[PDB]
């Protein structure tokens, strides 16, 4: 199937809302999950191991670290799947 | 008729203009290839003779026919290498080659064993040259003083043992006359008589011991992997021991029950290394021990079984072999390292290729038919006879036959090439031509190898 | 690098934990169970426990070490296509396209050039620009971005900038 | 012809007793596909038989006899032996291939029996082990690659042996 | 240093100038030479050749012996009692002692 | 279809003058089928869908 | 081969004097991957690289056969009792299986019947 860049930005986002974690309005697109979103530490890996389940679970641990903001880990998910031409 | 025309292709290359060379180097051996296969094929109820013994003829000779293929198969893969050498050089080397095969077509067809022999020593000297000169690796010498070192050491031993035999019984020359033979009486005197025959056929017929010949003159390539098929032809060059266990010494082989035994540790040994060494040239080259060594096993048991898979094999290796050293040959002119773990990649940039690596692997192992199978199993079925615990030893060559040619394809199937900026075009017409004119003669003898091993078959 | 050898540690844990389990409820039931057991102590801060704790949280994770783990999708190495359905044709074979056979598909092949020679044009200043972010000898382990990027083109670019894709 | 065994006589006849349904559906075939394509190829058949008219005679095998054996011919002599060499080579290849034929009656009485092969026969097994036996004990099959001169030492040795036997018994 | 020796040499043309070619140097002679005469003798002596490797040169009685062994089947059966073999080249020789 | 080919083969086996701890080794694998065809139909597809996509 | 449990996790020292000695490896992997990166990234290259580790690496097998292996120890013995040995052992096999043979052909009579074979 294919994948396209405003699809990226709908999947990633329905992922982080269902989470119940943070709030709808706390966190819309930029805002960081490290400190702007209000998560821990435990909570970072828990919410990239939920995204990777929904789209497609190729996320290292090298690369979780450089993980932190939502558009950089929708852009990071495009990156290594080869999304939207 | 096979007396003047190889001599005829010497002034050929002098006389042609610098444009040419090539062009008319391969195209007057190929129709003296149609005439080999055309004339010598021919056989009443035992072995002939085409003239007197200047050269004689055929008895179980099929693999004339093979270095006269092999006339013009050296030609086609030297096309890329000495391109850019000097064009009086150029003239210099198809002669020494022409020279090579001159010798090769009088060996196999003169029936004697002095005659025989010096003309079997006259291929040492134009192989020293072509190994010491072009030689694209450093410590080169050491391959070509080798060559001469293991080979003469063995081989001058025959001087004081084929002129003692004819000193005390009649004449060895013409062959069919010598069925004079006495049964040898098992003397201690009768021990080195044996050793000093045998010992010459077994350097270029490689052992387990004395087997260091083969892999320097492989690895210190003589020409990167074209010149690679004369070593080739020199391996089945120790066709003398299927003449001198036959005629020389029949009655006494509890001399040869040893000799099995050291070569048959040259079937299992000898494919072992072949296993982890990075040249890609050296995993053909201790391959090609353990393939030749089934020729060693089976002449000495003198058994008729033994007679048809060694003549096969003969044939079956001088195609097969040489054919994977023209594979080597593809990939060192573009690499110019022949290291088998930089060297990875098929079907990416060469897909066409892909295809002509099975049909040359996979024919080390026993595939339907070709010539190997028929080649083999015969041996096999003849090394029963001889003792049943063989197949015990044999079984496990059959496995690593599997881990030659498999081990050859999955590191080359393995699809990277990262580093590699080279190898951009796939391969030219003449490139394809070797992988073709080495195969479907395989290919052709699937269906009637009758005229292929053939000591009274 | 403590704080990452606790991330790895919890990352390896929850991937685990799916191949024991069965249905999706029981997997949200046991991972707040580890939430329990790894929250309580992070908060507090230890020198020498914290260290203690880790080297017995290989305990319990190699007790339970191999039900074949469940690395179910395209994931590096393990199981089920690592690196497959992967013909990948690099841009070495793209330059050696024969003629009267290149010509089909022009936009590739006038694009292709135009690529070529923003490579060609940009090295020299690349070099320049890599050649000058240097510590002293050889670098400290890492890539070196543009800093004074005006015009464009990162110094090192074609293999990480130009990939397959899958 | 002649030399084959063969059988004596093939049975079979069609019964259709049981049953009507659609006849035998086989036959019905049998029928159907002798105008199909075997009456298309025995027509074609007999259009090359009849574009042949002249034909070559070929004399086919040649003769060439005795010669005189090299059991008579005493002494090393390279002018004698030479066609007595021949001679044993050529009754070689021809009782290579006397076996071959008792081979294939051995092969033709697996196929025409069937179900007994064992049981039955009887005759193609005796005469199995009639010529083998002989060919074992004569002709090589202990004496390595073929030679005349060989042949004659191991036919001495079957001799010196069995006149050892007889005289002590 | 050796002053006289460093001049390498690097060129792998294969496509690059000629197009299409088998071999460097005049693309006329290349495609007489690669294309033409290689392929001749690709065809005379592998498909008119293969019409005498094995497709009827006679070869060694093969052919020959199977007319000679099936009349003599019928001959020594029908008229003689021994089954074509009994004794092997020697009747009623010299004895050893 | 099991019946004409599997159930013939037990039948047969257990009149015999062979092993019977051979025969009993295999009377526990004739039971055995049941569970691995079940790790098919109960676990990958019987109960809750556990596919894991957006879509 | 591994004795314990797969060593990953297990036995490493808590960020003492190792640290300084882990930082000095990405000191030296990074310089000879820029010398690398450097010599990749152009597209007038066209040729695989040399890399002096996998030519080293081959000079290591292929040649080193008598500059090495001049102190000839015993361990060099206990390898060719691994060479010779193997050797010396069939006689005692194949020497056996035909001293059996032999025997039967001669006394009570083992040949086969349809044996046309060799």
């Amino acid at each position: 199937p294919p994948l396209t860049l405003e699809g990226i930005k709908d999947r990633v986002l329905y992922v982080l809302k269902l989470y119940d974690k943070i709030d709808p309005e706390k966190l819309s697109v930029n805002s960081h999950f490290m400190k702007d979103l209000g998560l821990d530490s435990l909570d970072q890996v828990e919410i990239i191991m939920a995204m990777e389940d929904e789209f497609g679970f190729e996320i290292p641990d090298i690369d979780a670290e450089k993980l932190m903001c939502p558009q950089e880990i929708v852009d990071y998910i495009a990156d290594k799947k080869d999304v939207y031409e | 008729k096979y007396i003047i025309p190889t001599i005829m292709l010497m002034p050929l290359t002098w006389l042609s203009k610098n444009n040419m060379i090539w062009v008319n180097s391969t195209a007057h051996s190929l129709l003296i290839s149609f005439t080999s296969l055309l004339l010598m094929n021919q056989f009443g109820d035992n072995s002939l003779n085409f003239s007197l013994l200047f050269f004689s003829d055929s008895l179980s000779t099929p693999l004339l026919i093979l270095t006269m293929w092999l006339l013009p198969l050296m030609l086609m893969a030297s096309q890329h290498h000495l391109s850019k050498e000097n064009l009086t050089r150029k003239k210099l080397f198809i002669t020494m080659l022409i020279s090579l095969q001159l010798f090769l077509i009088m060996t196999f067809t003169a029936m004697e064993l002095i005659l025989f022999y010096i003309l079997f020593e006259a291929t040492l000297v134009p192989t020293l040259i072509i190994i010491t000169r072009w030689g694209n690796q450093t410590e080169r010498l050491n391959a070509g003083l080798y060559f001469l070192f293991y080979t003469l050491a063995g081989s001058l031993p025959l001087l004081v043992a084929l002129i003692y035999i004819q000193n005390t019984v009649g004449s060895l020359n013409f062959l069919m006359l010598q069925y004079w033979v006495q049964p040898v009486h098992n003397s201690w005197s009768n021990v080195f008589m044996w050793l000093a025959c045998m010992m010459a056929f077994m350097v270029k017929m490689p052992l387990y011991g004395l087997h260091l010949w083969l892999p320097k003159a492989h690895v210190e390539a003589p020409i990167a992997g074209s010149m690679v098929l004369a070593a080739v032809l020199l391996k089945l060059g120790g066709y003398g021991m299927l003449r001198i266990t036959l005629i020389l010494n029949p009655m006494t082989d509890f001399m040869a029950y040893p000799f099995i035994m050291l070569s048959l540790w040259g079937m299992i040994m000898t494919s072992s290394i072949c296993l982890r060494q990075t040249d890609l040239k050296s995993l053909i080259a201790y391959s090609s021990v353990s393939h030749m060594a089934l020729v060693i096993v089976a002449i000495l048991i003198q058994t008729p079984w033994s007679y048809m898979g060694a003549t096969a094999l003969m044939i079956a290796h001088g195609l097969t072999s040489s054919m994977l050293f023209c594979l080597a040959n593809s990939n060192y002119e573009r690499i110019h390292s022949r290291t088998m773990i930089l060297a990875r990649g098929l079907q990416t940039l060469l897909p066409l290729m892909a295809t002509w690596w099975l049909l040359a692997s996979l024919t080390n192992l026993a595939l339907p038919p070709t010539i190997n199978l028929i080649g083999e199993l015969f041996v096999v079925m003849s090394t029963f006879s001889w003792s049943n615990i063989t197949i015990i030893l044999m079984g496990v060559n059959m496995v690593i036959t599997a881990l030659y040619s498999l081990y050859m394809l999955i590191m080359t199937q393995r699809g990277k090439y990262t580093y590699h900026i080279n190898n951009i075009s796939p391969s030219f017409t003449r490139e394809n031509a070797l992988m073709s004119l080495h195969i479907l003669p395989l290919l052709l003898l699937t269906l009637n190898p009758k005229i292929i091993l053939g000591p009274l078959y | 690098t403590h704080q990452q050898k606790v991330l790895r540690l919890y990352k390896r844990a929850l991937r685990h934990l799916e191949s024991w389990c069965i249905h999706r409820d029981k997997y949200r039931y046991f991972a707040c169970l580890l939430r329990a057991r790894f929250d309580e102590h992070k908060n507090e801060k230890d020198m020498v426990k914290a260290t203690q704790l880790l080297r017995e949280a290989e305990e319990e994770f190699w007790h339970g070490q191999h039900p074949q783990p469940y690395i179910f999708p395209e994931s590096p190495g393990g199981t089920s296509y690592e690196r497959y359905e992967c013909y990948k044709v690099p841009e070495w074979c793209l330059d050696d396209w024969h003629p009267s056979e290149k010509a089909m598909y022009p936009d590739y092949f006038a694009k292709r050039e135009q690529w070529k020679k923003l490579r060609r044009e940009s090295w020299e200043r690349e070099v320049k620009q890599l050649q000058e972010e240097t510590p002293v000898g050889g670098p400290r382990t890492e890539a070196l971005p543009p800093a004074r990027k005006q015009g464009d083109l990162p110094p090192l670019w074609w293999h990480i900038v130009t990939r397959p894709r899958e | 012809x002649x030399x084959x065994x063969x059988x004596x006589x093939x049975x079979x006849x069609x019964x259709x007793x049981x049953x009507x349904x659609x006849x035998x559906x086989x036959x019905x075939x049998x029928x159907x596909x002798x105008x199909x394509x075997x009456x298309x190829x025995x027509x074609x058949x007999x259009x090359x038989x009849x574009x042949x008219x002249x034909x070559x005679x070929x004399x086919x095998x040649x003769x060439x006899x005795x010669x005189x054996x090299x059991x008579x011919c005493q002494e090393k002599d390279v002018l004698c032996m030479f066609e007595a060499e021949m001679q044993w080579r050529r009754d070689y290849k021809v009782d290579q291939e006397i076996v071959n034929i008792i081979q294939e009656r051995l092969k033709a009485c697996q196929q025409r029996e069937g179900e007994s092969h064992r049981q039955n026969c009887a005759k193609e097994l005796e005469q199995f082990t009639q010529v083998v036996k002989a060919y074992q004990d004569r002709y090589x099959x202990x004496x390595x690659x073929x030679x005349x001169x060989x042949x004659x030492x191991x036919x001495x040795x079957x001799x010196x042996x069995x006149x050892x036997x007889x005289x002590x018994x | 240093r050796w002053q006289e020796d460093p001049e390498p040499e690097d060129e792998n043309l294969y496509e690059k100038n000629p197009d299409s070619h088998g071999y460097d140097k005049d693309p006329a002679v290349d495609i007489w030479n690669m294309r033409v005469v290689f392929f001749f003798g690709f065809s005379i002596v592998l498909v008119l050749g293969s019409t005498f490797v094995a497709y009827l040169p006679d070869y060694r009685m093969q052919e020959w012996a199977r007319r000679e062994a099936e009349r003599l089947v019928k001959y020594r059966e029908a008229h003689g009692l021994p089954i074509m073999e009994s004794n092997c080249f020697d009747p009623s020789k010299i004895q050893l002692p | 279809t099991g019946f004409y080919s599997k159930d013939l083969i037990i039948e047969a086996a257990n009149t015999s003058y062979t092993n019977a701890w051979a025969l009993l080794m295999t009377l526990i694998a004739t039971s055995f089928t049941a569970i691995y065809s079940t790790r098919i139909i109960f676990f990958a597809l019987l109960g809750q869908p556990r596919f894991p996509t957006l879509v | 081969s591994s004795l314990p449990t797969t060593l990953d996790p297990a036995e490493y020292d808590i960020s003492s004097e190792t640290r300084k000695a882990q930082a000095e490896r990405l000191a030296i992997r990074s310089r000879l991957k820029r010398e690398y990166q450097l010599q990749y990234y152009d597209p007038s290259r066209r040729g695989v690289i040399e890399d002096p580790a996998l030519v080293r690496w081959t000079y290591a097998r292929s040649a080193n056969i008598y500059p090495n292996f001049r102190p000839n120890t015993k361990t060099s013995l206990l390898g060719a009792l691994f060479g010779i040995g193997p050797l010396v052992f069939w006689y005692y096999v194949f020497k056996t299986d035909r001293d059996r043979k032999e025997k039967l052909i001669q006394e009570g009579k083992l040949d086969r019947t349809f044996n046309i074979s060799y």
